[PDB]
């Protein structure tokens, strides 16, 4: 949850003269409150879109269109401010349109968009875009919430941006698994530009059952800039038994972003 | 007894955040609750979905228990009683989720 | 700016967590008291992951579940040499969560 650039950012459009002031979400109308309020917003949507810094890096956008209400209480308002509220933790980041010259009339739709908000992955978020001034205490609500679900970096347009590439899907390690000698397999995979360690589990099952004869660990060491990008081969001898047929091997990788959340892959043998 | 409008933050996070919620063997759900008399309106709480953990099978382990985990923080309460309005500070506990607890 | 009140409403509140969570957790965890006069409130916890997988009852520390944090933005008011208050990012406690795998 933040604002990729701190360029200044355009509310205004033909008829309305407005700027982009940032707000704590505390507003001059919640405090000192006006004798007359405007009304909700409508048609609150929020899509999903991806920004460029102006570095190469490229985030996740959450772009907040809504309409203004059709009725009189327009003349009296004098700006929205809007929130975002990442559930999971806490956060709520909020900017704050200020129109400078007020509108009298509804002659044609008064659409607002606002797409500046970086949104984390897997994220679901509540924005929530409040009129000003704010009701006055024991008032109408004049705001419009809306939950927002950001998809996983699996994410065909998603996968590609900056907060998934590192940690990134696009890492993906041809993993093979040859049976080699009876009680001995060789794991080959490919590995990741990032100087983290990673750790191969070898657990072997009998076969149609969740129980494992035989599991064992493997830590490998954090790979050189040299060697980034290499297969690596490790050869692992398997428990002497029958019946403990079925292998399952999975690797996790301890990149510093999502360090040691990140996820794993599983390769199974059966016999 | 004068506080400041103004408000920053050094707390930027600047790291990822996960999506536990349901990854977890102590699963819950997030609830915003909104208050129009406080600061911040919206605050999220999460309330545990089971009573007791969840197993690899997806049983629910009867034998564990699904617990809470809360954290104060202030808001500020404003209260207009009168023609005057007037706000003071607040503690609430806001529960951030759920752990996985051995009972005693 | 903004005028605060005697304030402090429902401070004497009490913590409902299960007491000693940290430990009995599935994914304990380690509590940092840091302490600070002129923040309130005046003394900041913040907690650490002990262990990057998880215990079972028998005790032992499984690897095919991840123990995860679970982080909150939260309010405090920083005190001044005029009375503010700032966002601070508390770590608060750990969760077991089942780590995500993709087969091939
Ligand atoms: C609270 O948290 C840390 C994290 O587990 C623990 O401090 C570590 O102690 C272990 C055991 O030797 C070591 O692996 C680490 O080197 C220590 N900390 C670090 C990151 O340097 C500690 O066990 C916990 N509380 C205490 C002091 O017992
Ligand atoms: C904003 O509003 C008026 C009328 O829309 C416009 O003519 C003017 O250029 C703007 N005000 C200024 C000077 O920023
Ligand atoms: C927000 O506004 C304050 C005052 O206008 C300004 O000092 C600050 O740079 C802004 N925050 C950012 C960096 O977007
Ligand atoms: C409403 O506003 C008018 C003009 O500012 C003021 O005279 C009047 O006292 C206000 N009413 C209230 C809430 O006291
Ligand atoms: C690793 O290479 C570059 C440079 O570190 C990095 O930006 C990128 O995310 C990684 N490569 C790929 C294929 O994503
Ligand atoms: C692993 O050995 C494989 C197959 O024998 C070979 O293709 C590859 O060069 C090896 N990887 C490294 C760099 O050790
Ligand atoms: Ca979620």
């Amino acid at each position: 949850l933040r604002l990729l650039d701190h360029r200044a950012l355009v509310c205004s459009q033909p008829g309305l003269n407005c700027t982009v002031k940032n707000s704590t979400c505390l507003d001059d109308s919640w405090i000192h409150p006006r004798n007359l309020t405007p009304s909700s917003p409508k048609d609150l949507q929020i899509q999903l879109h991806f920004a460029h810094t102006q570095q190469g890096d490229l985030f996740p956008v959450a772009h907040i269109e809504w309409t203004l209400q059709t009725d009189a209480s327009i003349l009296y308002l004098e700006g929205a401010e809007l929130s975002v509220l990442q559930l999971n933790t806490n956060e709520r980041l909020c900017v704050r349109f200020e129109f400078l010259s007020k509108l009298r009339h509804h002659h044609r739709r008064w659409r607002f968009t606002f797409s500046h908000f970086v949104v984390d992955p897997d994220q679901e978020y509540e924005v929530t875009v409040h009129h000003l001034p704010k009701p006055i205490p024991d008032g109408d609500p004049n705001h419009q919430s809306k939950n927002f679900l950001v998809p996983d970096c699996e994410h065909a347009r998603m996968k590609v941006t900056t907060p998934c590439m590192s940690s990134g899907s696009l890492w993906d390690p041809n993993i093979t698994v040859e049976t080699l000698e009876a009680h001995q397999l060789r794991v080959s995979f490919t590995l990741w530009n990032e100087s983290t360690h990673y750790q191969i589990l070898l657990t072997s099952f009998p076969h149609m059952e969740n129980h494992s004869c035989f599991e064992h660990m493997h830590h490998i060491p954090a790979p050189r800039p040299e060697e980034f990008h290499q297969r690596s081969n490790v050869t692992l001898t398997l428990r002497n038994l029958k019946g403990c047929c079925r292998h399952q091997v999975q690797i996790q990788p301890f990149f510093s972003s999502c360090l040691n959340d990140c996820l794993r892959h599983s390769a199974t043998v059966s016999c | 007894m004068k506080l400041d409008i103004g408000i920053i933050n050094e707390n930027q996070r600047v790291s990822m955040s996960r999506n536990i919620e349901s990854r977890s063997t102590s699963p819950w759900n997030y609830t915003v609750t909104w208050d129009p008399n406080r600061y911040p309106s919206e605050v999220v709480q999460a309330q545990c979905r089971n009573l007791g953990c969840i197993n690899a099978q997806g049983k629910e382990d009867i034998s564990m228990n699904s617990v809470p985990i809360q954290q104060e923080t202030l808001v500020v309460r404003r209260k207009h009683q009168g023609c005057s309005v007037s706000f003071q500070l607040e503690k609430v506990l806001v529960t951030v989720g759920c752990t996985c607890v051995t009972p005693v």
